[PDB]
């Protein structure tokens, strides 16, 4: 997977 | 024997800040399931943040971003779409509450 | 928003050569991707109050996921209809029943 | 959409 903050 | 909670919400943030959430997602061929409706979901939502105040919560799966279906879209592509909208994000999400 | 109750199941239909299954199939070429409210392209527009279909447990609104072991989630109406005919008199359909409640 | 009696 891969997370990202927005 | 499977309850899914859906809603479409509008987020409007200020240039300086962010919407306030961490998007986690993604194999290749995804086949939506009630328990696993989409690829990208909200791993975390900052309490009292833009996203939080709009009604978004942990576990929310993203169905549509700014009107585009993202059920089977890759993390990078979805992130990009969110970036694209600038300071606004209209998102349809679902919470599997089974 | 809306709260959706999702139920899945497979049903076996078998009719006399001189009768219909007792239902109207409805549905959509471009791009489709399953959402909670609309998990497939074809669904039961209606089900005859006392025919084969109805007696097998099918009801209106049921979305067709599989026709005789064949996934029809994204298949056009024409072709889906042809598949149902290929199995003549006997039909094993996997369906998903979606019921919407206001949240 | 289209419909078919069956």
């Amino acid at each position: 997977e891969a997370q990202t903050r927005l | 024997d499977y309850i899914i909670k859906e809603k479409t919400v509008l987020l409007q943030k200020k240039d300086s800040e962010g919407f306030g959430f961490v998007l986690r997602g993604a194999i290749e061929e995804f086949t939506p399931t009630p328990a696993f409706p989409a690829l990208q979901y909200l791993e975390s939502v900052d309490e009292g943040g833009v996203a939080w105040r709009a009604g978004l919560r942990m576990g929310d799966f993203l169905i549509e971003v700014n009107g585009q279906n993202v059920v089977k879209v890759g993390h990078r592509q979805v992130v990009n779409m969110i970036r694209q909208g600038g300071n606004t994000l209209m998102v349809k999400v679902v919470m599997v509450t089974r």
